[PDB]
């Protein structure tokens, strides 16, 4: 029978809950392994295996201490960066692929600032926070 | 001063910061003004952005009336650290020194609510207050610097 | 029954049943705002009685368990003043005005104090 | 007191007020 | 404007 210890530690669920939570948590785990119950299996050179944002071909250069058409495949690549692989994108018509690509450097710019005075106006400061 | 000049080496005294410290207020204590200046830039030299007791330094620019020399170590002290007692009581020094001194008493109290065991912040309050043209205010400022410090 | 004693001016009978208190809360408990009572009624008892080395000690050990008491720091300056520690004297007078500016007794204590010490 | 305001008003403001009377050391 | 005169 399906054990249920873990998820509360009341030793009683109402079947309800029972139900809900093994349905749920295949469908999570088979959303991760396949891109069965959890009771009877939990399983299944560079060290560094990912990093959010990085292709294959990027860890290979950090292992070495490192018209129309070609902005398409420099339109797509940006997202492919930006929504760590996302198959919605090839599912997008071609031209709205282009608006959300002026907002994503806007965006971005708008960072750039963010992460980058006479001595009696400058104390208030201190003394009104 | 003596046992600094002669138990002393010149290489150590001109190049400890701990001595130009000790140095400068010792001749403080002496009221030899022009003497101790002249350390406490070199001082200031080894590094600008160190506060340890600069409440010394204040009171012996206030007396010497230099503005900008104030100005940039006020603005210097408050940027490296803002809760340290002694910068607020070296901006209200300069404040005092310019010439509107409620908002210095202000700062001064606020150095003190930064930190409460500080005594000089206390007999600097005292002392403004005298300027001031006020008596209770001042002399209970007094007493209760007396309580820090008991020997002041 | 030792405070009662003290009011009726009878300070002998107050101050054994105060020791007997002492003794019985001696072990347990140096907190919780009973002890600190026994101490500072014992001791007034002994300035009372005009012994002041031992009152002088409680006080200190009442001073020590609880720090922000003005009228504790007064009668610490009133200990020192009675003999000739005059520092210490001074020193807890000028606490207690830290803890209270306005203290009406406190003011003419350290008068005193000040002048006993110019003159001496 | 302030009976009365220009072109017949009602409330009157004031902008401003003041009042005047008469009448080496270690820091 | 308010103020208004009888």
């Amino acid at each position: 029978q399906y054990d249920y210890s873990p998820f509360c530690e009341r030793n009683t669920l109402r079947e309800s809950r029972i139900d809900s939570f093994l349905k749920a948590e295949r469908a999570a785990h088979c959303l991760v392994f396949h891109k069965y119950r959890p009771d009877i299996d939990i399983m299944c050179s560079m060290l560094l295996e990912s990093v959010p944002g990085c292709n294959k071909e990027d860890l290979e250069r950090l292992s070495r201490r490192e018209r129309l058409d070609d902005i398409i495949n420099h339109e797509t690549n940006a997202l492919k960066s930006f929504w760590n692989d996302s198959g919605l994108v090839n599912s997008l018509q071609s031209h709205h692929l282009h608006e959300e690509y002026l907002l994503l450097q806007e965006e971005l710019k708008n960072v750039y600032k963010i992460k980058c005075e006479s001595l009696r106006d400058k104390c208030r400061r201190h003394y009104s926070n | 001063i003596r046992l600094f000049e002669s138990q002393i080496p010149s290489h150590i005294k001109d190049t400890m910061p701990w001595c130009l410290v000790q140095l400068g207020k010792l001749h403080f204590e002496i009221i030899n003004y022009d003497m101790s200046l002249k350390y406490f830039n070199r001082l200031k030299d080894l590094q600008p952005a160190r506060v340890k007791d600069m409440e010394i330094f204040s009171t012996l620019l206030w007396h010497l009336h230099d503005k900008v020399k104030s100005s940039n170590l006020a603005n210097g002290l408050m940027d490296t650290m803002p809760n340290k007692p002694e910068t607020w009581c070296c901006i209200g020094n300069l404040l005092s020194l310019q010439k509107d001194h409620d908002a210095a008493i202000k700062a001064f109290e606020k150095a003190t609510q930064l930190d409460p065991n500080f005594a000089y912040a206390y007999t600097l309050q005292g002392h403004e207050h005298s300027s001031n043209d006020s008596s209770d205010s001042a002399k209970t400022c007094y007493r209760k610097a007396l309580a820090c410090d008991p020997q002041h | 029954m030792g405070v009662m004693y003290f009011k009726k001016n009878e300070f002998v009978k107050a101050k054994k049943y105060l020791k007997k208190a002492l003794e019985v809360v001696k072990d347990l408990d140096p907190s919780s705002r009973t002890t600190i009572s026994i101490q500072l009624n014992l001791g007034h008892t002994y300035r009372k009685l005009n012994e002041n080395e031992i009152a002088i000690k409680c006080f200190r050990c009442v001073l020590e368990k609880n720090d922000k008491n003005s009228e504790i720091h007064c009668s610490l300056g009133y200990l020192y003043l009675k003999t000739k520690k005059l520092q210490k004297a001074i020193d807890h007078l000028h606490k207690s005005l830290y803890l209270k500016p306005n203290n009406s007794s406190a003011t003419a204590l350290l008068k005193n104090a000040l002048e006993l010490n110019v003159t001496l | 007191l302030f009976p009365v305001n220009h072109e017949n008003g009602k409330d009157t403001h004031l902008r401003g007020i003041r009042l005047y009377v008469p009448s080496a050391i270690l820091r | 404007l308010s103020d208004i005169t009888n």
